[PDB]
């Protein structure tokens, strides 16, 4: 109606958002537990997916509910906007499986797999829902504490990103007409380096770089292992170090 | 209290994992312990390549 | 039946009898694709051949 349709809207909005959408999302989160479950579903695989259905069709009301509210403000949460994204992507799923017909593959597609991780994350907004009260204020505190410095952690993790992609280039440049079936792309290269980043049989790639007949590739991957490894553990242990202890220097 | 925080993550976290997996790149991801205790195993980061 | 059991534990790498159990007759399940094998027995002789 009016601004008294929204004042009314918001009255009883908080009355039935406290009562029906707590039990609902507990609902929705314990046949989702279940759901997934991968012992189970094959005990099940009939009253599993109509309760998915249903519960899905209890979150296109909250959609509905939150489309006719006050609007912006609701637009105006990042949370509210995770969940609108994830209910547009919601009803188009469900009446993509709703037309049926179709021409495309199916029958546990690569677009199935895409729906089930579209499930995941509105179990991971149910949980988000879930957990409005008694979160305990021990870890609100060390997660208050832990995410105070962002703008360092940033910059870091951007300059990693740009010591890896410059090391991934130099890397998959030297590489040419040298076995790269291993990093026969930039996915697979970026991949590589995410290994001797993370210290995954880099003396394996020793082994069998030495194997080849290009040898001035060890010493050059040694020291830019050595270099990044130091510096950014270094620099993000410091800095979280750092982080807390003026937390600790405080009360 | 880092022990539990990093559980609920862990946890919260196999819940997009477990959509990957069961019956398909089986053995490690499947029983959902197993594939709980894998994913811890790539946590303390050590020879994953297999 | 043993063949076309092993093939359902080897596509699908899972299997659920029905509810109601026999030995004579087994279960199949929809999400499962179904590859049946077959033998020609010689009731005058021994062999079993496919």
């Amino acid at each position: 109606l009016l601004g008294l349709q929204q004042m009314i809207l918001s009255l009883t909005q908080s009355l039935g958002f406290e009562t029906f959408i707590f039990i609902v999302v507990c609902l929705n989160t314990v046949i989702l537990v279940a759901q997934t479950f991968t012992e189970l579903e094959i005990r099940g695989e009939w009253y599993f997916m109509v309760l998915d259905s249903i519960f899905l069709s209890i979150y296109v009301l909250e959609a509905v509910l939150k489309l006719i509210a006050l609007g912006l403000e609701y637009f105006y949460d990042p949370w509210n906007n995770l969940d609108f994204f994830i209910m547009v992507m919601a009803v188009l799923d469900f009446v993509l499986l709703q037309i049926n017909s179709l021409s495309y593959s199916f029958y546990n597609h690569s677009l199935f797999r895409i729906l089930k991780v579209f499930k995941s994350m509105r179990a991971l907004r149910a949980i988000r829902v879930l957990r409005r009260l008694s979160i305990l204020t021990s870890l609100h505190e060390v997660a208050g504490t832990l995410s105070g410095s962002l703008p360092s952690i940033t910059a870091i993790l951007t300059l990693m990103f740009t010591c890896l992609f410059l090391f991934s280039v130099v890397l998959r440049a030297l590489f040419q007409d040298s076995d790269p079936k291993r990093f026969q792309n930039i996915f697979t290269t970026l991949f590589t380096l995410f290994t001797m980043l993370t210290l995954d049989d880099w003396s394996l790639i020793y082994i069998d770089n030495r194997a080849q007949g290009a040898w001035y590739i060890i010493p050059i991957l040694m020291i830019y292992i050595v270099i990044q490894y130091f510096i950014f553990l270094n620099l993000v242990i410091a800095v979280l170090v750092d982080n807390f202890q003026m937390a600790l220097l405080k009360g | 209290n880092v022990m539990a925080l990093i559980l609920f993550f862990m946890l919260v976290f196999s819940v997009f994992g477990v959509t990957l997996f069961g019956a398909f790149v089986p053995k490690h991801f499947q029983n959902m312990g197993v594939a709980l205790y894998t994913l811890f195993i790539c946590i303390t980061q050590d020879g994953w390549l297999d | 039946v043993s063949y076309t059991i092993m093939h359902s534990e080897e596509i699908n790498k899972h299997y659920f009898d029905c509810v109601i159990k026999d030995a004579e007759m087994p279960c199949f399940l929809f999400r499962d694709l179904f590859q049946p094998f077959f033998l020609v027995q010689d009731l005058v002789t021994g062999d079993s051949g496919s």
